[PDB]
RNA sequence: CGGUCCGGCCGGGAACUCAAAGGAGACUGCCAGUGAUAAACUGGAGGAAGGUGGGGAUGACGUCAAGUCAUCAUGGCCCUUACGACCAGGGCUACACACGUGCUACAAUGGCGCAUACAAAGAGAAGCGACCUCGCGAGAGCAAGCGGACCUCAUAAAGUGCGUCGUAGUCCGGAUUGGAGUCUGCAACUCGACUCCAUGAAGUCGGAAUCGCUAGUAAUCGUGGAUCAGAAUGCCACGGUG
């Protein structure tokens, strides 16, 4: 009866499984307060389940690989939105407005030849 | 200092590599030296033969050289006489058992290396470069090329001021990636210097 | 590159393959902690007595077509120039301009 | 069993060889595992294209080395020897691991 | 607060005020306080004078201000008297360790000397 | 510097020239291109003309000159000043 | 730019209060991408700010922001032989951005030890309507009415 | 799921992540308004993505007699018992000075100590080199496994939690110099890198002047590779925070 969604971010990849329950969040066999030492990521993983009022409504089992703290939090949000649209599908009209169902495609830019970074050019001098 | 090599840019799309083998890093540059020495040897021997493209492939430690040439009669000679002469020296260079196949070049006027070497041989025997460029374009557009561009460069008629000239007939889209542009370049070693010859031939677009 | 510099590279390869076992024998002695110090001293004097061109670090990887001492690539055995000319004529299998 | 590793540069010619050896061991042997694809090695290169002095003017090449893993569960005798005697095109390097 | 000849600030901790000694650093100061059995978070204040006597004995184990400066001057004047390359660098005022003198030798050469 | 397990370093032709001048008891200046040879305690009291690239400068060997190499006493760059 | 007025990007609100403005303040305070430190500094300074004021942390932030928000800035035009500093009304977004920028610059320039002490002291002085940030607001209005003839 | 040494570990399962191969997808395609019923533009609708979605490769005729005869090739000139060839040592690393490009700093948005969390992309056989032992340490010894989605390089750091310093030329900064060493390599004097102990310069944000950058950007943080016996703060790539 578990409902699944994949969320992706910069280079992260979340695997979200939704079961109806009381609101127990388990990420890589760890609690959310244990896993993300960051309140902004604790907000963004709870943002759609407070967009709708379903924090206490459903439990969830989460695995996530690759990336960093905000990357994994973004993919967790995008997986949760993918699975809540699998749960109901009447919520896509709201989560689209919330900008959540859109996968953020902002990858890092490659270092280019001549340039010290993606866009930073070296220091110029006429003389 | 501007233009990319149209073969090397078309190598993943519509052009094949002239060497299609595989090796690890231990035997890579050794195979590539053996391929260089055999293309060197075959070009010096079949210089009078209008050879265009030497394709090298080696399965199971056995080299296979596929020579594309406009006339196989001068490359073979008698049945297994000169081919066998070149085969035993290929096997001497590569150190492996060899095999030589010959693919005939239909329409030698539509092959850039043959046209460039005909122009080079003409310039070496002192003809007017504009006449050579005219005959290469008229022959290629007659034989059915959708577009040809030729270009010579440097020390033309023994002039001390080197200049470049180029003719064009038909459309030659170099920026079109699926265009079958046959491009190659020859050099004429005259008594006044080196004359460089480039030739682009557009046959049409491959719709893959 | 010059002809004499190519000749020096060939000579330094022939000597590096000739005396290769003996130099590792002496270095096994010198690197052995369980050895007589007079043996290790005689070994290091023998290693002085060997020619200098027997070492693999003495020879420099030149381009195999031109002898260019700079710009070498170990996978192709060529400099960056003859690499570009071969990759453009398609004499190098599987090698093409990348973009990502 | 026979693990078979195919290393090549052109993925069409390696998928041509992998499906060839599948239909071969399908007829002769039994239980071809599958043409499981492995990650592709991308050996990039970056060279200066000027002969003398242009540090910023470069070409960037690469070589994509395509991998294929095909396992054979029950090798018969003709399955093994007749598929080892069967050969593929050059550019493909096959590498059997019997057991 | 008076070790090996010199005074030592009281408000600082033990390892730091020991490191005020020319010849010890944070490592050797940890070796001193470990050999004296004195914690590192204490000050030179609220130390027993027996603890400070143990500290004086532990510092007396090593080479310090007048001895160390004598040994350093002896090694430099040994190179001076030999006339080696390091001696010539030490008396030309140039860098010894093989640094560049075309640019950036300003620690040994001081401030800039204008062309007059 | 070199490892202790390799010991010091000296050319064999130098160590033979030192052994000769020791047994012969001659105080001739030994000219030498071995700028990389560590001085030994049996070298004490000898004039050794170390090469510098251009000529051979004589070095009398002292006790303190033991643990060094011969090149330290043959400077290769001559510098007097700009003005 | 020449062609277009742009569409601005969306900013997250802060986790503690839900305010967009406080997260714009932590982005202006943030250096080198370290958002976690500037969020901790703001939450410590607004902690001691409500300790010193008894109000909401959001309310006393808006009060100090209100007493530093400029209304008219000036800008160089130079249509004659010299520079004319022409005044101009400031839109409420730039009013808020210049306020938080001036507050951060003053908290950098104060001599207190902790950054949260420089920022809580600067906000408490701005709510008292003194300090360098309101002095910059005054000197801006003073050059405004000293150049009000230009329009 | 069933079982556990709680480790996908072990039977297994193939969904999921991922790995590639092929294919679909976005086309102003639709809706409305403007427009000269045209081109087209603005807006919103859906949609993962909306107007060139983002990034790259791709550089027209020509210009500068631009650059390179020292990659190579080559006309012509010159040397040919030397302008050619071989070896040792030295030099290309000098040093009153001037400039360019960088690195590290001047600290408290930090130096410290302890504990702990999250990456991607690469290389590897004369190679990568676990585990274990010894050493404060760079490293040494024995030594598995690996031509490698298996093994190794290899613990990401910034971060977070606690304590600490408390505005000082400082527990900032790390130059310089002395001593002791390791490794590579015939060989580290000129002229290598690194480690340990000690030493602790200038520097407290930079004159006139000037540079880069419009979003996963700058800024900052680490990682890897080529070259290479050894030898980067450079170069080329990678992800984190943002
Ligand atoms: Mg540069
Ligand atoms: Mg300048
Ligand atoms: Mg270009
Ligand atoms: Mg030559
Ligand atoms: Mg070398
Ligand atoms: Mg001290
Ligand atoms: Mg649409
Ligand atoms: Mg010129
Ligand atoms: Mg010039
Ligand atoms: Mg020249
Ligand atoms: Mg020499
Ligand atoms: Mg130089
Ligand atoms: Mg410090
Ligand atoms: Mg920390
Ligand atoms: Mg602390
Ligand atoms: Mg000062
Ligand atoms: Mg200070
Ligand atoms: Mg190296
Ligand atoms: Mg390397
Ligand atoms: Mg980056």
């Amino acid at each position: 009866n578990q409902y699944y969604g994949t969320g992706r971010r910069k280079s992260s990849a979340a695997r979200v499984f939704i079961k109806p329950g009381n609101g127990k969040i388990v990420i890589n066999q760890r609690s959310l307060e244990q896993y993300f030492g960051r309140e902004t990521a604790r907000m963004v993983v709870r943002q759609p389940l407070e967009l709708v009022d379903m924090v206490e409504k459903l439990d969830l089992y989460i695995t996530v690989k690759g990336g960093g703290i905000s990357g994994q939090a973004g993919a967790i949000r995008h997986g949760i939105t993918r699975a809540l649209m699998e749960y109901d599908e009447s919520l896509r009209s709201e989560l689209r407005k919330a900008g959540f169902v859109t996968r953020d495609a902002r990858q890092v830019e490659r270092k280019k030849v001549g340039l010290r970074k993606a866009r930073r050019r070296p220091q110029f001098s006429k003389r | 200092g501007q233009k990319v090599h149209p073969n090397g840019i078309r190598l993943g799309i519509v052009k094949p590599w002239n060497s299609t083998w595989f090796a690890n890093t231990k035997e890579f540059a050794d195979n590539l030296d053996s391929d260089f020495k055999v293309r060197q040897y075959l070009t010096k021997e079949l210089a009078k033969a209008s050879v265009s493209r030497i394709v090298i492939e080696r399965p199971a430690k056995s080299i296979r050289v596929t020579i594309h040439t406009a006339r196989p009669g001068i490359v073979i000679g008698k049945k297994g006489e000169d081919v066998e002469k070149l085969r035993k020296v290929v096997a001497d260079i590569a150190g492996v058992p060899a095999q030589i196949n010959i693919a005939e070049v239909r329409k030698p006027e539509l092959d850039a290396k043959l046209v460039a070497d005909s122009i080079t041989s003409q310039l070496e025997r002192r003809v007017m470069f504009r006449r050579a460029m005219k005959r290469a374009v008229q022959n290629a557009m007659r034989l059915g090329a959708k577009g040809i561009k030729v270009e010579v460069s440097g020390r033309l008629g023994g002039a001390e001021i080197a200049r470049t000239e180029w003719y064009r007939e038909g459309r030659v889209p170099l920026h079109t990636l699926r265009a079958d542009i046959d491009y190659n370049t020859s050099e004429a070693h005259t008594t006044y210097g080196v004359i460089g010859v480039k030739v682009w031939i557009f046959k049409g677009e491959i719709l893959g | 590159a010059k002809q004499s510099m190519k000749a020096r590279e060939v000579k330094r390869v022939a000597l590096a393959d000739k005396y290769f076992a003996k130099r590792a024998e002496l270095k096994a002695i010198i690197s052995d902690v369980n050895a007589s110090d007079e043996d290790r001293w005689n070994a290091v004097l023998k290693l002085q007595t060997l020619p200098r061109d027997s070492s693999p670090s003495r020879q420099r990887n030149r381009c195999r077509q031109t002898g260019r001492p700079h710009g070498f690539l170990r996978k192709f055995g060529l400099s960056r120039i003859k690499v570009r000319e071969a990759a453009m004529r398609g004499e190098i299998p599987g090698l093409k301009k990348a973009s990502w | 069993r026979i693990r078979i590793r195919l290393k090549a540069f052109d993925h069409r010619l390696i998928d041509q060889a992998t499906a060839e050896i599948v239909e071969t061991a399908k007829r002769t042997g039994a239980q071809v595992r599958g043409p499981i694809p492995l990650p592709t090695r991308k050996e990039r290169f970056t060279v200066l294209i000027s002969p003398h002095v242009n540090k910023d003017a470069r070409d960037q090449y690469e070589i994509r080395t395509h991998l294929r893993l095909v396992d054979i569960v029950e090798p018969t005798e003709k399955t093994v020897d007749a598929l080892m005697r069967l050969d593929l095109a050059a550019g493909v390097d096959v590498q059997i691991s019997l057991g | 607060a008076r070790i090996a000849g010199i005074n030592i600030p009281d408000h600082k901790h033990a390892v730091i005020a020991l490191t005020s000694i020319y010849g010890v650093g944070k490592t050797r100061s940890k070796a001193i306080l470990a050999a004296a059995g004195i914690a590192e978070d204490v000050k030179i204040s609220e130390l027993s004078e027996g603890q400070i006597d143990t500290l004086r004995d532990e510092v007396a184990k090593f080479v310090v201000e007048g001895d160390l400066r004598r040994e350093i001057s002896m090694s430099i004047k040994r190179l001076m008297d030999l006339g080696c390359y390091r001696g010539l660098r030490h008396r030309r005022g140039l860098p010894v360790r093989g640094q560049r003198t075309k640019t950036n030798a300003r620690t040994r050469k001081g401030p800039r000397k204008p062309i007059k | 510097p070199r490892s202790l397990k390799k010991g010091p370093f000296i050319d064999l032709h130098l160590l033979k020239k030192v052994e000769k001048a020791v047994e012969s008891g001659d105080k001739k200046p030994l000219r030498t291109w071995s700028r990389r040879s560590t001085i030994f305690p049996n070298m004490i009291g000898l004039t050794i003309a170390v090469h510098n690239g251009r000529q051979h400068v004589p070095v009398f060997v002292t006790d303190e000159m033991v643990g060094h190499k011969l090149g330290e006493f043959a400077p290769t760059r001559t510098y007097r000043g700009h003005a | 730019p020449r062609r277009r007025v742009i569409g601005q990007r969306k900013i997250l609100p802060d986790p503690k209060f839900g305010s967009e403005l406080l997260a714009k303040f932590v982005n202006i305070l943030m250096v080198d991408g370290k958002k976690s430190t500037a969020e901790s500094i703001v939450y410590s300074a607004l902690e001691t700010l409500a300790q010193r004021s008894g109000k909401s942390e959001l309310e006393a932030f808006e009060v100090a922001l209100e007493n530093v928000r400029p209304t008219v800035e000036v800008k160089s035009r130079r249509v004659g032989g010299s520079t004319y500093q022409v005044p101009v009304e400031v839109r409420p977004v730039r009013r808020n951005a210049l306020a938080m920028r001036w507050i951060v610059e003053a908290a950098r320039k104060r001599g207190d030890k902790s950054m949260a002490l420089r920022l809580a002291n600067e906000l408490s002085d701005a709510a008292e309507n003194k300090g360098t940030a309101v002095k910059k607001r005054e000197d801006v209005h003073r050059m405004a009415e000293a150049n009000k003839a230009f329009a």
